[PDB]
């Protein structure tokens, strides 16, 4: 924003906004798959018990 | 015509060699070919080798025998050619300027310019 | 002012650096953090040129004083052990003299001196030092370093580091380390002093070098050369360097290159170890898992590739004897007034025999390069043929076009493609045939673009029409051949081949000359075959290819063989070995031992897969040696086959595995 | 599945590109060797009782 | 085809048990069953 | 690379770099459910044996 | 919001306990990112929060 005028910055903001969402995208995926996982091995737990 | 750079040129030398240059339009820019005829009249005119855009065929003698010649610099982007065994007997006038023509090639038919023009008058013929 | 050095000019030693030369890469504060940097740092166990200054007092010994100019490059190390201080500073520049702007660092006894200026540095810089008359101590008499400035950028002085004047003790306690760069126009130094117990060599201990300053003078650097202090020769014995002489003395240098580092930082904040991740394959495998201590198991560190050794062109036959190229040679053709039009993809005409390895001028290209045809081609273009004297298609050659000389024949004002005129006695088929043909010099109409004139136009002008082939200034437009009085005519008889450019519908029609490059086998390399490209390592083919057909694809649509244009012979295509190299070593407390696993690739391919340019002794020994062995995951080496069989302890594949015995 | 060699391949001036994702292709290549080892980690346990 | 998986960085691990492997422990399992 | 001038491709190298990378995220991520269930099928038959 | 020799950011400033070399300007995470700034005037190492 310093460096850039808001209408030749916006590609880099829209870049860097873009590339955040995609990261975030592929965190929270393998957070589900741990968590299904998880919930099968906490299933095999609870059956144990 | 604005003069262009150069390390050093004019009329050859007997033995030895010459590193004949002349600075390039483009900067940092090796993608270029360079023509070195001289014109003027009368027969006392010699073939010179000329260096393609591609770069990769090096003078009318191609790279089997030839040597790479040097088209990038730091300073001042520049061209640098080896001068094989000739005559020194010369006539024509030299001026190392913006060249005339860009679509170097790999013609022999082809020549700088077909004109004279503005140069230093020296000669060592007649 | 002197002319030329003069002094024994031993040959130079060499010893290892080690550990030494690590650096802080930042002013940044990590504490108990691994961090990973890429800079330029000293590689680890390499070797560092240990020029000698010492005298020996006997009758014979050894005695020598070097100070030569070395290259800068991307970095510089130094260091230095003596008794007392004798390397009193540096020298820094290009030209070394006044022609350029050098760092100039100098030491004395009050202050440490740092200037920029134009230095015409003598050939042996160094600092006159004698023996006060009185005072008995040392005193400064010449600073024979320079002769004259002549200008001033810069100066700088800083407090002095460890000092020692006098020589005593028996030992080189006095171990004074330094680096040098001059990236980014910024000539950071960094440097520490620790004491050391040694003679000779350098410590095993580990200690970073903390930055000192930096200056940004900008200035571009190429050449450097240390200076010392050289006492009077007639008062002291000594080898007499240039006339002078100097007491015992001891420094190293090194030279830095780019690469990555694994380091360690206290709790602190201080650098305590570094692990250099191009030393060996346990240090590559430590800065892929970021720690220190590697648990036993095999681990993916890197990926190796063969990279192809040479390109390789090919297409079809030269082509000798070819009846389509027969037409341009000497049949069915004529001038340009009648010269021949054909188009077909059948074959080359036989102008491509000189372009293997006699490739002259002939294959006259304007604004592009022959070898520019290989990769792609031009739009629609003819086959005009013709014979004329040498050089004199200059008229019709591409260039001249736009109403200068297209009357006899036009082609396209944006006309830049390839011309072919060729002969030759050997490399060729057929010579040139005779060019005793009619021409047309000037008309007063129009013509057709990419077409020759057809029209018998004559024109009533001139009073003395020249006579023969060759004369004076021609000026009747039609005559038995033609010539230009203004331009260079008369020319050996040569047949010339002109791409008359259409620039319409069909493209990538008939082309110039194709080069036909030495095919290669079973030795990876990169080919293109007719247009089509790729990487791989050709290799006979079985397989059965019809007439018609000229490479082959396989199910997921991907080249997998290709018909040899020339000798349509089918070669198979197989990529570039390429696989995962895994590292297998036990816990890094059990030992330092490793053996690396490099996945589908023949063992005799390990040397040359991108190998062989890190440091030998501690990489070569784990790409190659007695102890290779081949598996069905990749080929093993550091470790030994046996037959016991023993329970799996860490995975390798295919149901072997690695373990660590004593 | 190598990440470099398939987004990039052989060619250089992408592959530095590709150093802008961040560690898209640690992760990915961190994924595989995981699956990779899961897949002989089910097959000792099935047959190797 | 599996077999055709090769180029542009596709490459395939071998499994760690190998097939005659898993008919040795096969036929274990059946010789302690019976 | 060759057609264009490193700073017009730049664009051109970005997007294909994109399509492939997010190419190789959704294969990994069906491979990564398909080996979910696959381990589930595994220790369903190490159940069974 | 701190600007300390061109590094901005914002958090809360207090005392800290770490100790900073003479050269050593800021400190930084495991992360990559801020945690400790010394104040140029008076070299206090103050901690971001
Ligand atoms: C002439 C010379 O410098 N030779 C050394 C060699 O003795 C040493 O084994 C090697 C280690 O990298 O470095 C080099
Ligand atoms: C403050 C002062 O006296 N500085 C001088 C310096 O100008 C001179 O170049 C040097 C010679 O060794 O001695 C010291
Ligand atoms: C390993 C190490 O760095 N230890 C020091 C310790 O000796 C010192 O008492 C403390 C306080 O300055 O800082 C830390
Ligand atoms: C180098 C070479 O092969 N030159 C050939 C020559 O051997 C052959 O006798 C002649 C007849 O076509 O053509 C040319
Ligand atoms: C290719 O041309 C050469 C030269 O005449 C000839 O010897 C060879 O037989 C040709 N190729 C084929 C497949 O005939
Ligand atoms: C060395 O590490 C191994 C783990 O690989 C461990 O079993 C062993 O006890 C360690 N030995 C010592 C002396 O720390
Ligand atoms: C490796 O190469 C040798 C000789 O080139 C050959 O005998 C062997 O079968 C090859 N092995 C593999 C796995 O390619
Ligand atoms: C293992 O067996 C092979 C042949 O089956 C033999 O060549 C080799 O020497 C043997 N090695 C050991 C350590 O028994
Ligand atoms: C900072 O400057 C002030 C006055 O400008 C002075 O009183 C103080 O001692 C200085 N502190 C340091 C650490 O230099």
């Amino acid at each position: 924003l310093s460096r850039l005028d808001p209408p030749e910055a916006e590609v880099q903001i829209d870049r860097l906004i873009t590339g955040r969402l995609q990261s975030l995208q592929t965190y929270v995926t393998q957070q589900l798959i741990r968590a299904a996982e998880i919930r099968a091995s906490a299933n095999l737990a609870a059956t144990k018990m | 015509q604005v003069q262009l750079v150069e390390s050093g040129g004019g009329l050859v030398q007997a033995g030895g060699s010459l590193r004949l240059s002349c600075a390039v339009s483009g900067r940092t820019i090796s993608t270029f070919g360079m023509g070195w005829f001289r014109q003027a009249p009368g027969k006392e005119r010699e073939f010179v080798a000329t260096i393609t855009r591609d770069e990769d065929m090096l003078l009318y003698a191609d790279s089997v025998k030839g040597r790479f010649t040097i088209s990038r610099d730091t300073a001042k982007n520049m061209v640098f050619l080896q001068m094989n065994s000739l005559k020194i007997e010369d006539t024509a006038l030299y001026y190392c300027a913006v060249r005339r023509d860009s679509s170097w090639g790999y013609s022999r038919q082809s020549t700088e310019y077909d004109y004279w023009g503005q140069g230093t008058q020296v000669t060592v013929s007649s | 002012c002197v002319n030329l050095t003069t002094r024994t000019q031993l040959p130079p030693a060499y010893t290892n650096s080690f550990t030494r030369g690590v650096y802080y890469p930042d002013k940044v504060f990590r504490s108990s953090v691994l961090h990973s940097t890429q800079d330029l740092f000293l590689p680890f166990f390499s070797n560092v040129t240990w020029f000698h200054a010492i005298h020996v007092s006997g009758t014979n010994g050894t005695k020598r004083f070097d100070n030569p100019v070395l290259p800068f490059n991307d970095g510089v190390y130094f260091a230095s052990t003596e008794k007392s201080n004798i390397i009193r500073g540096w020298i820094f520049g290009t030209t070394l003299d006044s022609k350029t702007q050098s760092l100039l660092i100098v030491n004395n006894a009050t202050n440490v001196v740092i200037k920029v200026c134009e230095f015409q540095f003598c050939n042996d810089p160094f600092l006159g030092v004698y023996y006060h008359k009185n005072n008995k101590s040392w005193m400064e008499s010449e600073f024979r370093v320079y002769s004259s400035a002549n200008n001033c950028t810069f100066e700088y002085v800083s407090q002095p580091f460890l000092m020692d004047l006098e020589g005593k003790q028996g030992n080189f306690k006095n171990l004074r380390e330094f680096v040098f760069k001059n990236i980014d126009g910024y000539f950071k130094i960094y440097s520490k002093h620790t004491p050391i117990n040694l003679v000779r060599d350098l410590p095993q201990g580990f200690s970073a070098l903390e930055p000192l300053v930096d200056l940004p003078i900008g200035i571009n650097i190429t050449r450097f050369q240390t200076l010392l202090a050289l006492h009077r020769s007639y008062l002291t014995p000594g080898d007499s360097s240039s006339g002078w002489t100097a007491g015992a003395a001891a420094y190293y240098v090194g030279y830095l290159q780019p690469r990555t580092f694994l380091l360690k930082y206290n709790e602190n904040g201080t650098i305590t170890d570094a692990v250099d991740c191009a030393l060996d394959p346990l240090s590559e495998t430590k800065c892929t898992l970021k720690s220190f201590t590697v648990e036993k198991g095999i681990y993916q560190t890197s990926n190796f590739r063969v990279q192809p050794t040479e390109s390789i062109v090919r297409f079809p036959n030269i082509t000798n004897l070819c009846p389509f190229g027969e037409v341009f040679n000497a049949t069915r053709f004529a001038s340009v007034y009648a010269w021949n039009r054909k188009r077909i993809s059948n074959c080359v005409a036989d102008y491509s025999v000189l372009y293997n390895s006699a490739s002259f001028s002939t294959f006259k290209c304007y604004g592009v390069s022959p070898t520019k045809l290989n990769d792609l081609c031009f739009t629609n273009v003819y086959a005009d043929s013709f014979v004329i004297r040498g050089d004199e298609v200059r008229q019709i050659a591409p260039g001249q076009t736009g109403k200068i000389a297209d009357y006899n024949y036009k082609l396209p004002d944006d006309f830049t493609g390839c011309v072919i005129a060729w002969n030759s006695n050997n490399l060729d088929s057929k010579v040139g045939g005779n060019y005793n043909y009619l021409y047309r010099l000037f008309r007063k109409s129009n013509l057709k673009p990419f077409e020759r004139d057809i029209s018998t136009e004559i024109y009533q002008a001139g009073s003395t029409p020249c006579n023969g082939v060759e004369g004076f200034n021609c000026y009747f437009p039609l005559q038995s051949y033609g010539f230009q009085p203004t331009n260079g005519v008369g020319y050996q008889p040569y047949r010339v081949v002109v791409l008359s450019f259409e620039l319409l519908h069909a493209p990538a029609t008939v082309c110039g000359p194709k080069k036909s490059t030495n095919l290669v086998k079973n030795k990876c390399v990169n080919f293109n075959f007719n247009g089509l490209t790729g990487t791989g390592v050709l290799t006979e083919s079985n397989k059965k290819f019809l007439p018609f057909q000229q490479f082959g694809r396989d199910i997921a649509d991907t080249t997998d063989a290709v018909r040899d244009p020339q000798t349509l012979e089918i070669l198979d295509i197989t990529p570039c070995s390429f696989g995962g190299v895994s590292v297998i070593t036990p816990g890094t407390n059990t030992s330092n031992q490793v053996a690396v696993l490099y996945q589908d690739v023949n063992c005799t391919e390990v040397p040359v897969a991108i190998h062989a340019d890190q440091l030998t002794p501690t990489w070569r020994v784990y790409s190659t040696g007695s102890n290779v062995f081949q598996t069905r995951a990749g080929c093993l080496i550091g470790a030994e086959h046996v037959n016991n069989s023993y329970e799996c302890d860490i995975p390798i594949g295919a149901g072997i595995c690695a373990s660590y015995q004593t | 599945v190598d990440c470099t060699m398939y987004i990039c391949g052989d060619s250089t001036e992408c592959s530095n590109l590709l150093l802008q994702y961040g560690s898209f292709c640690t992760q990915l290549n961190r994924a595989l060797t995981g699956i990779a080892v899961e897949q002989d980690k089910n097959t000792q346990e099935v047959f190797a009782q | 085809l599996i077999c055709a998986q090769k180029f542009n960085g596709l490459t395939v691990l071998p499994p760690l048990l190998t097939d005659e492997m898993i008919a040795q422990y096969t036929s274990a399992l059946l010789a302690g069953t019976i």
